[PDB]
């Protein structure tokens, strides 16, 4: 099957440059053309360029005329763009697409988006804090995970095996730090009698952490 | 440039009705006997994925219940029978010329009965009040529609300043909203009060669901 | 108009000099219109290629690659259809031409005003001057959604200027003639 991969979430500075990768697989890659297309938060597509791989021909949008630079890797299968001089506004998910000639030009293969955060603030990991609950059938259960830089955060319950009833709500950002929270419903007849832990991976600090709910009084 | 208006810029069908969606180009988007407009699907935290190319041709792998129709500068996306999975921003696009441009987008809400929340309040962690902090946290869990009021009290007194709220975006599988609702305080103003609350007034009552702890 | 049909030889070696010339000179002598690719290739300098010179319209794409000439006389070209293009992507291939020097100067194609499918493409051509003084933009046809581009500028010979006469110093070559029509 195609897959278009991208490399992962980055952080930059305000003035520097960042790399984002986009690597094909499951077709011949120097065979189509590679969009480019941003997308800043709540806001639409917007077309960034196109590249062939095979001769290096390129179409820039001219908004994008200079700050992105598009590039290929052909001996590892990859399409990068440079974005360079960055600012506030270059804050945006960046997506490289596959065109397909036969359908009209169509963007028919997405990579999975690569979030780009422009900012001075310091990563920083979360607090991880338990919140704890009786009358019901169903219990709620949940983690508040509180002050961490950038995103994302990863939260799993019981290492994963606690998949069903999970809320993980989005983070909203105060004075350069993130807050979230997650809640988790079960039978009231699996919690207190077995166990339930929140676990918040944070890659950014290189931490991840466990948190058991125990009852409150 | 091609500017793509897309109409409405939201709407909420119900499970089983027909939603329909406008594309309106400035000028024609045909050339060579093509009509170069596709349409995407594009689910909250996903990327887009195409529905629709050449303004009529279904995507191989997409559901049928899709169809584009359309020329010169006037398309439409049809879905039908709206399913709960439908719930995603849509958008057309098109490269009659070289400049490729999207429309703003519409995003579709799947209508489905009204539910109250489950509504649940947490005491600050004894961890978090060891740092010195205090967070209330207050889950309200599974409602719709997504319009909703949350009133904090603190011994009765309503607290306005500090509270940070949060929702889900309308869940692919039951079309139900979720939102978080977190007051932080500083430990010592915590410890000044007694009772905590979070009232929840939704379209389901005239009454709030009240949920309290005390300190 | 006098028409032909094109070729879809692509980068492939000739079986003979001789037979390729000839099969060219045959193949276009007179023609107006190439319903096809135009592909000139392999084209030593001593090449006659006066038989190219009333080709006005290429419906496919043009190649013109690893040829030593010094000039390939497509002063009347107006318009690439591009309906067939040089990797499914480019209307204009000039190619390793090159290696007096041999290479082409000057790609003088001073009545190209029309590509309605595909970009160019210009790569290793060590003699080949001005041909990043052209506003390929004005070219592109409005419809043309494959219009990208990649203009390799590296020469083993310094340019003399477009002539003065050149709005915005773009030009075809070196004469008050080759300025680009915009
Ligand atoms: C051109 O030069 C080749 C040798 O490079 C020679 O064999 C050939 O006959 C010449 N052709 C003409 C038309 O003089």
């Amino acid at each position: 099957e195609i897959q278009l991969q991208q490399s992962g979430p980055e952080l930059v500075k305000p003035g520097a440059s960042v790399k984002v990768s986009c690597k094909a697989s499951g077709y011949a890659f120097t065979s189509y053309n590679m969009y480019w297309v941003k997308q800043s938060h709540g806001k639409s597509l917007e077309w960034i360029g196109y590249i062939d791989p095979k001769h290096g021909g390129t179409s820039y949008n001219q908004k994008f005329k200079g700050k992105a630079t598009m590039t290929v890797d052909k001996s590892s299968n990859t399409a990068n763009m440079h974005l360079n001089s960055l600012t506030s506004e270059d804050s945006a998910v960046y997506y490289c697409a596959r065109m397909n000639y036969g359908s009209g030009y169509a963007m028919d293969y997405w990579g999975q988006g690569t979030s780009v955060t422009v900012s001075s603030a310091k990563t920083t990991p979360p607090s991880v804090y338990p919140l704890a609950p009786q009358t019901n059938s169903m219990v709620t259960l949940g983690c508040l995970v509180k002050g961490y830089f950038p995103e994302p955060v990863t939260v799993t319950w019981n290492s994963g095996s606690l998949s069903s009833g999970v809320h993980t709500f989005p983070a909203v950002l105060q004075s350069d730090l993130y807050t979230l929270s997650s809640s988790v419903t079960v039978p009231s007849s699996t919690w207190p009698s077995e166990t339930v832990t929140c676990n918040v991976a944070h890659p950014a600090s290189s931490t991840k952490v466990d948190k058991k709910i125990v009852p409150r009084d | 440039n091609i500017v793509l208006t897309q109409s409405p810029a939201s709407l909420a069908v119900s499970l089983g009705q027909r939603a329909t969606i406008s594309c309106r180009a400035s000028e024609s988007v045909d050339s060579y006997g093509n009509s170069f407009m596709h349409w995407y699907q594009q689910k909250p935290g996903q990327p887009p994925k195409l529905l629709i190319f050449l303004a009529s041709n279904l995507e191989s792998g997409v559901p049928p219940r899709f169809s584009g129709s359309g020329s010169r500068t006037d398309f439409t996306l049809t879905i039908d029978p709206v399913e709960a999975d439908d719930a995603a921003t849509y958008y057309c696009q098109q490269n009659n010329e070289d400049l490729r441009t999207f429309g703003g987008g519409t995003k579709l809400e799947i209508k489905r009965a009204d539910a109250a929340p489950t509504v649940s309040i947490f005491p600050p962690s004894s961890e978090q009040l060891t740092s010195g902090g205090a967070s209330v946290v207050c889950f309200l869990n599974n409602f719709y529609p997504k319009d909703i009021n949350v009133k904090w009290k603190i011994d009765g007194s309503e607290r306005q300043n500090g509270v940070l709220n949060s929702w889900t975006d309308q869940d692919s599988k039951d079309s139900t909203y979720s939102m978080s609702s977190t007051l932080t305080l500083t430990k010592d103003e915590y410890e000044r009060h007694n009772s905590y609350t979070c009232e929840a007034t939704h379209k389901t009552s005239t009454s709030p669901i009240v949920k309290s702890f005390n300190r | 108009t006098q028409v032909c049909t094109g070729t879809d030889m692509k980068l492939r070696l000739p079986a003979s000099p001789e037979t390729h010339l000839d099969m060219l000179r045959h193949l276009y002598q007179g023609c107006q219109v190439v319903q096809g690719n135009l592909e000139l290739t392999y084209l030593p300098t001593n090449a006659s290629l006066s038989f190219l010179q009333d080709i006005q319209e290429v419906q496919g794409y043009v190649l013109i690659a690893h040829n030593q000439v010094r000039q390939v006389p497509l002063q009347r070209l107006r318009i690439v259809r591009g309906t067939q293009l040089f990797e499914d992507n480019y209307a204009l291939a000039v190619l390793d031409n090159g290696d007096s020097p041999g290479g082409l100067r000057e790609l003088q194609l001073r009545s190209l005003t029309e590509i309605l499918k595909g970009g160019v493409l210009i790569q290793r051509n060590p003699q080949l001057c001005y041909q990043d003084t052209i506003l390929w933009k004005d070219i592109f046809h409005k419809n043309n959604q494959l219009a990208l581009t990649l203009i390799d500028t590296n020469r083993s010979r310094a340019c003399h200027p477009c002539s003065p006469m050149c709005k915005g110093s773009r030009c075809w070559g070196e004469s008050s003639e080759d300025c680009q029509s915009l």
